[PDB]
């Protein structure tokens, strides 16, 4: 009443320049002043007043101002700047003088340097709040590799710097970084190059309306991709008109529908009273009535509820200080600026703003609106609380496929299997088979006294049913695959078809050249020990190639995989094929030497069979049909040996070839050699 | 006296590091004020410096200067600010008291911006001032491929932009550029990946250590490479703790870059002395103090002062901040200074020293000035003698690699070819032999037509081996393209006549054992690989192709490399024509072999040389299939595969024809 010994606080509002906040953060504070004036509760000894000047945002007028502040006629209690610049340099200084800096309009995270600026606060949240937002999103839609395209300006640098460091402490990863001056031409086409999905862009909005138009250009908008961008562009930012860019306005709205955009809460969206009595609504409809300027038009209209907490957080700080005298500070006591900032620091109540508390740094903790661009007109998703950890969304979020996209594209290995139609044919084909092998090999070993059959070399013919048996009952595990095998018993498999096989052909056509042979060298100038030596012989030298095979290269299983190619059940997956072999470090040059052996000694006995054509011998009988069966062995052999390589995949193809060759060798070799030999004993005794 | 006064801020305490330039450059302040005050340039005033103490803080800074404006003296200058940040806050807000800066050792790049700092001048030369120089030395040496290996702080990379700012418009290219934070040694796969010889560094004192012992490492020293880097250092910074006797090692001959402190040169100045002079009459005012390399510049500061006040009061007292005009006048008065000081000729260019830059190189203990470029002649000179190089040259930008084409040795050649046409002659003279004798009875027992192809063929391939022999450059290039297929003609034509015959006889013989037109078979088989051969010229001509070693052995060493080529004639998928006429040889020539050895005992008199030919057949198949593999095997070196290959198709048909026609000779002439 009568003292009212007047506080003063030293303010300095940015009525032009980059951010001209002053326009109506200083008729809001000016009517917070009054409300604090006017109410008898807070401060009623004292009566708080307002000596400002306009920095225009320039550290270069704000030093003149701040000798202005710091050495005239009333001394100060506390400093009130407004945009980032001119607070770094007041928050920096202030250190000398012994005064708290309180800024209303600064969102630099440098600013949040308790060494540089040990008595700083603000009621702007510093810019990297939009970080745990973000985070949070990621963590709710599953993305785990992002790319961050930014603008050079510092504020950006230090805002992506403390980005990775939030993911990183959760396990998500940054793959790309990109860095532009004006023009982000080269940056987004390495992130079209790249196949980045889940993109923040961080810059202005000139710099904005010229990447998007370039990734319309770029294609780098749609389905798949999504953009993050921040919240405070003006809400028709992509349809003003702009020469700088080439892309008519009905695109440049195509390129953007689906991002999402995090913003700071600047006004209560509730509609209750605050800690003076007054709600969001009224407390704008009064501060319009104040301005000369229609709100739209007027800077930093947003940002007035900041301007009015922090006059009411002072107010509330010099309230819970003051046995203290606030009259007799002077810049060189510390300890009534430690009052005052142990008293602002533990700082909690309910502004216009919403709740007003401050880190350890002195940055304000708030609100995150999450809203997304849909059909041209942004629609709030969502609500997000960092300091409990609480979001509420409100299931709004538009996707052009229901669900939000992924981080990458995923690939599925199918395997490929031969068609299992075809294999059982064949193996029914085979089993007839054996057992018609049978059949002609218990009858050859029932007549074993003819003496028709016993001047044909019996056991020789045994062999040969022998073999072919083998062969067709190798024929089976040549077509099982991993469709029934399995990992495990898959080199087991493949040794027992190689040694099977193997074993069958040596057997078969060695007991058969072996005859050729014989009847050869006895025509050109018999005993039965060296008949059955050399054969044995032959096939023990086969053995034996095919022991150091395994022993010294040992087969195991080995995939080859194929060109990726679009299987369409999901218009975006990719598969790619993959085929089971059973092969050694260098199988086709160990097999072609094989090969050739087996292809010499089938030519050989070609040669030998036409040679002793028509020579007749009594103690071997049938050579006349051991040659027409070997001429048709080796015809199928020789030319299904290659083929069998040649078609290495299209494993249908190749199983076919292989095992029908088997098969017509086994039936003609039978036939030809073993239907005579008891057609002769049915009609003829 | 009516005083004149300046403000001169400055770190002058004994704690703070940079005070050691606060404290070398206060002798040559009061050289210059006492001697102003004697010369009596400022006839009615005198100049008063009131220094101020700056402690490299922005808070201390600006309370310095708060202070000073307030209970101070009317101050119609500022002289000074060493350290960056404090400089810059002083400078931006110098407009609104009207007040003008003159720094002499504020070097930060960013104070060159005049649309925030319209009123700040500085005597010493930027950080980006040595750019220049850089260019010109190396348009001086002819280098044009640099690789920068920078840092990631804002002073180099300002740097590194002005720079990349500066070479546009000239032929020199930056190749590679390396951005390093705290460990420079992972450059190793960017700058010697990209294998740049002259490297242009940009980093601080405590990472040229460690870039130096990386490079030792990494062998980047040596004769081949060049390193120009800052040359500010502290004398024998070296002295960090690769081992020392070879971190040195690594550091011989790296030139550094910097400005120059004193101008070398005698003129008298404007001060009535000349450089040496100054330094001496200085160094006995510096007494117990350290000396600081920024004296010169402020000796030249204060005659700059005191030249602008002079011309200003020429052109006209109650100063208060408050006059625009007069700060207007005093900015116009220190645009035009142009004089001769201590430091070379003082002349501003849009606010900045347009100075001397020198150019240091290190020699085996200590750097040695070797020259010096001049900003406002931009002219460089290089004191020859001084400058050294551990090469007998100055290094290039870039190493080149030469074709040297892989060549044959001619001796062995010619030894060849000698040992081949002996062959020929004994085949023709076996020839003329055999068609002597033709009508005595022991010849015909041997049908002589076939030996007489034998004989024919077997010349054939002695013939080839003219062409097959040739390396590619005794012969034009499109005369060898057009020659690798008569080579291989007459080579298969010789073959298929010289086995063919011996075939013949051995079927013939075998077949009329079991129990004219011997010839036609032979005609048969020459009719197949003629039309073999013509599908092969119709389809796929023999190209040429030529293929690269690893071009690395440099046996002379003039800095460019060998590129070791060797020529072939192949065509697109020669592969399957190789394979198809090797077998077609090979099983025929075994079947041969089989035929020979079925019938090894037979004697027929109509064909009495039936074992003999069975032999050749054996001898011939054995030397055809070596040779072949060897052909295949060993096309790495062409001297000894050709050796190989002539060796074999020598021995194979001397053997075959000995084997045929010697013994008809022995046992009929006796
Ligand atoms: C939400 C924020 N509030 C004020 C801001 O913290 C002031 P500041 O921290 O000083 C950064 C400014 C300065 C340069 C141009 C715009 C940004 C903001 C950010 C960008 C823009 Cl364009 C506006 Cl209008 C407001
Ligand atoms: C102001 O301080 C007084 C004294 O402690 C206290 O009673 C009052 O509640 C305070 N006002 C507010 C709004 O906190
Ligand atoms: C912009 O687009 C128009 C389309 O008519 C074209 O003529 C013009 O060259 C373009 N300019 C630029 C800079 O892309
Ligand atoms: C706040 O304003 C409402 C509106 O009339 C009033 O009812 C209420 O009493 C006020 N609360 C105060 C003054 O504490
Ligand atoms: C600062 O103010 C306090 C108020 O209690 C008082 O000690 C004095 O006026 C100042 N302190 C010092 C140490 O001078
Ligand atoms: C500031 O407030 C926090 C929260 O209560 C507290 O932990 C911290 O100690 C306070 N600072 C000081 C200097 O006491
Ligand atoms: C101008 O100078 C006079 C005398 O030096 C001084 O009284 C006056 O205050 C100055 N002007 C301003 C604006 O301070
Ligand atoms: C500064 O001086 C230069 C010549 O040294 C002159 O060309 C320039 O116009 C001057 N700047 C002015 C007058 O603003
Ligand atoms: C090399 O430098 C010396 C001394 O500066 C000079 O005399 C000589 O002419 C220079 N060489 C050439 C080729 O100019």
């Amino acid at each position: 009443h009568s003292e009212r010994r007047a506080v003063y606080i030293g303010a300095l509002f940015p009525m032009s320049g980059g951010w001209p906040g002053g326009q109506a953060c200083q008729p809001a504070v000016e009517m917070a002043l009054e409300d604090v004036n006017s109410r008898r509760d807070i401060l009623p000894d004292y009566e708080l007043k307002l000596i400002h000047h306009d920095s225009k945002c320039d550290p270069g007028q704000a030093t003149k101002y701040l000798y202005e502040l710091l050495y005239n006629d009333p001394i100060k209690i506390i400093l009130m700047p407004g945009c980032s610049s001119v607070s770094t340099l007041v928050a920096e200084a202030a250190r000398m003088w012994n005064l708290i800096v309180l800024s209303y309009g600064s969102s630099s995270p440098a600013l949040s340097n308790r060494q540089r600026f040990p008595t700083f606060f603000r009621t702007h949240p510093s810019a990297t709040l939009h970080n745990p937002t973000r985070v949070k999103l990621f963590e709710k839609w599953g993305w785990k590799k992002i790319a961050t395209i930014q603008q050079t300006t510092e504020v950006f640098t230090s805002t992506l710097d403390d980005l990775e460091e939030r993911v990183k402490e959760a396990g998500i990863e940054i793959t790309f970084r990109q860095s532009f001056f004006s023009d982000p031409a080269v940056p987004v086409k390495n992130l079209k190059r790249q196949d980045a999905r889940i993109i923040v862009g961080l810059f202005y909005e000139t710099e904005a309306r010229k990447v998007f138009c370039e990734v319309y250009k770029e294609r780098l908008f749609g389905k798949k991709y999504v953009w993050f961008l921040i919240g405070w562009y003006a809400d028709n930012w992509f349809k003003i008109y702009d020469p700088s860019i080439n892309c008519t306005v009905d695109e440049m709205t195509e390129a953007v529908e689906g991002h999402i955009t995090t913003e700071i809460v600047m006004l209560n969206p509730a509609n209750t009273r605050s800690i003076s009595n007054m709600t969001s609504q009224e407390f704008v409809e009064k501060l319009t009535k104040r301005l000369k300027r229609h709100p739209e038009e007027t800077g930093g209209f947003q940002e007035a509820p900041l301007a009015y907490d922090a006059i009411w957080a002072l107010a509330l700080a010099l309230n819970k200080t003051s046995g203290v005298r606030l009259e007799d500070f002077n810049y060189n006591n510390q300890t009534i600026t430690d009052q005052i900032y142990r008293a602002m620091n533990s700082s909690s109540f309910e502004g216009v703003s919403g709740h007003v508390v401050f880190d350890a740094s002195g940055s304000r903790m708030a609100w995150t609106l999450i809203e997304q661009l849909q059909g041209g007109s942004y629609k709030k998703i969502g609500y997000y609380d960092s300091t409990k950890d609480d979001l509420s969304w409100s299931k709004t979020d538009k996707w052009i496929g229901g669900s939000p996209p992924a981080d990458q594209t995923l690939v599925i290995k199918t395997f490929r299997f031969l068609s299992q139609k075809l294999f059982i044919s064949v193996s029914v084909l085979s089993s007839l088979g054996i057992v018609l092998a049978v059949v002609c090999l218990s009858f050859n070993i029932y007549n074993s006294h003819v003496r028709y059959i016993q001047n044909s070399q019996p056991n020789l013919n045994n062999l040969t049913a022998v073999g072919c048996s083998l062969a067709l009952a190798a024929v089976f595990p040549l077509g099982l695959d991993g469709y029934h095998i399995g990992r495990n018993q898959f080199p087991f498999v493949c040794q027992a078809r190689l040694w099977l096989l193997g074993l069958g052909f040596s057997l078969g056509y060695g007991s058969m050249f072996t005859k050729i042979w014989w009847v050869h060298t006895v025509f050109t100038k018999l005993e039965p020990w060296k008949l059955y030596a050399t054969v044995g012989l032959l096939v023990g030298m086969d053995v034996l190639t095919l022991a150091i095979w395994q022993i010294v290269d040992p087969l195991h299983r080995t995939i080859e995989t194929f060109a990726k190619e679009e299987p369409k059940e999901d218009i975006d997956v990719s598969i790619l094929p993959q085929l089971e072999h059973c092969s050694s470090r260098k199988m086709n040059t160990w097999l072609g030497i094989f090969y050739g052996y087996k292809g010499l000694l089938l030519l050989l006995g070609i040669f030998l069979a036409y040679e002793t054509k028509s020579v007749s011998t009594e103690k071997i009988n049938d050579h006349r049909a051991v040659g027409m069966a070997i001429y048709n062995v080796a015809v199928l052999c020789l030319i299904t040996a290659p083929v069998t390589m040649i078609l290495s995949s299209q494993q249908d193809a190749a199983f076919a070839f292989a095992s029908l060759a088997i098969v017509f060798s086994s039936y003609i070799t039978l036939v030809v050699l073993f239907v005579p030999k008891m057609r002769r004993l049915i009609t003829r005794g | 006296s009516p005083p004149l006064s300046i403000m001169g801020l400055m770190p002058l305490t004994k704690e703070v590091a940079k005070g050691s330039i606060g404290r070398g450059v206060l002798p040559a302040v009061e050289l210059a004020i006492e001697q102003i005050r004697n010369e009596s340039l400022l006839r009615p005033y005198f100049l008063d410096l009131r220094l101020y103490d700056t402690e490299c803080d922005n808070a201390k800074g600006l309370k310095a200067f708060y202070d000073a404006i307030k209970y101070g003296p009317n101050h119609l200058m500022v002289f000074g600010g060493v350290c960056p940040s404090v400089t810059s806050i002083i400078a931006e807000s110098l407009q609104g008291w009207n007040l003008v800066q003159l720094s002499f050792a504020a070097t930060t790049p960013v104070l060159a911006d005049k649309k925030k700092y319209p009123y700040f001048f500085r005597t010493v030369p930027s950080d980006n001032a040595v750019n220049p120089a850089i260019l010109k030395l190396l348009k001086h040496y002819q280098w044009k491929r640099v690789g920068t290996l920078t840092q990631d702080v804002q002073r180099f990379s300002e740097v590194r932009n002005d720079l990349t700012g500066v070479l546009y418009g000239e032929d020199i290219e930056i190749s590679d550029t390396e951005s390093f934070s705290n460990d420079p040694c992972t450059s190793v796969k960017k700058l010697k990946g990209n294998d740049v010889r002259i490297i242009l560094g940009q980093f601080d004192q405590n990472m040229a250590a460690k870039v130096f012992c990386c490079a030792y490492e990494e062998n980047m020293y040596g004769s081949k490479y060049q390193w120009i880097i800052p040359g500010w250092y502290e004398p024998s910074w070296w002295e960090q703790v690769c081992l020392r006797k070879n971190l040195l090692a690594a550091m011989e001959g790296y030139i550094g870059v910097d400005f120059e402190p004193l101008s070398s040169k005698q003129i008298k100045t404007i001060s009535g002395k000349t450089p040496q002079q100054y330094e001496r009459e200085y160094n006995n005012k510096r007494s117990g103090v350290g000396p600081s390399k920024f004296h010169g510049y402020a000796y030249d500061g204060i005659w700059v002062i005191a030249k602008t006040l002079q011309r200003a009061m020429e052109t006209l007292q109650d100063f208060n901040y408050t006059d625009h005009t007069l700060g207007r006048i005093i900015l116009n008065a220190m645009n035009e200074t142009n004089f001769f000081g201590v430091t070379g000729q003082v002349v501003f260019r849009n606010g900045e020293r347009m100075g001397t830059i020198k150019f240091t190189q290190f020699q085996d203990s200590r750097e040695v000035k070797v020259g010096e470029y001049n900003a406002v002649a931009d002219t460089l000179e290089i004191i020859n003698d001084t400058i050294r190089f551990q090469g007998s040259e100055p290094p290039k930008d870039k190493t080149i690699i030469l074709e040297q084409l892989r060549k044959i040795s001619l001796p062995l050649y010619s030894i060849l070819s000698a040992l081949t046409i002996l062959g020929m002659i004994m085949a023709s003279a076996f020839l003329f032999f055999n068609i002597k004798n033709r009508n005595q009875k022991l010849i015909k027992m041997s049908s002589p037509y076939m030996n007489n192809l034998i004989i024919l063929g077997g010349m054939l391939s002695y013939a080839s081996i003219f062409l097959f022999g040739l390396d590619g450059s005794f012969v034009s290039e499109k005369t060898f393209e057009t020659l690798c297929t008569v080579r291989t003609w007459i080579l298969t034509v010789g073959y298929t006549t010289a086995f063919g015959a011996m075939f013949a006889k051995t079927w013939r013989v075998h077949a009329i054992f079991k129990n004219q037109k011997l010839l036609v078979i032979v005609g048969g088989m020459l009719l197949i690989d003629l039309c073999i051969l013509i599908c092969w010229q119709a389809v796929d001509p023999l190209r040429r192709t030529v293929e690269k070693y690893s071009m690395e052995p440099d046996p002379a060493g003039r800095d460019i490399s060998i590129r070791p080529l060797l020529e072939h004639c192949e065509n697109t998928h020669m592969t399957i024509w190789l394979g198809i006429v090797y077998a077609y040889k090979g099983l025929l020539m075994l079947f041969g072999c089989f035929l020979a050895w079925e019938t090894r005992n037979v004697s027929i008199p109509a064909l009495n040389d039936s074992k003999y030919i069975g032999m050749s057949v054996y001898n011939v198949g054995i030397m055809c299939i070596i040779g072949a593999a060897v052909s295949f095997l060993t096309r790495d070196q062409p001297n000894v595969q050709f050796c190989i290959v002539a060796l074999v198709i020598i021995f194979c048909s001397t053997i075959t024809l000995c084997l045929v026609f010697v013994p008809k000779l022995i046992t009929l002439r006796t």
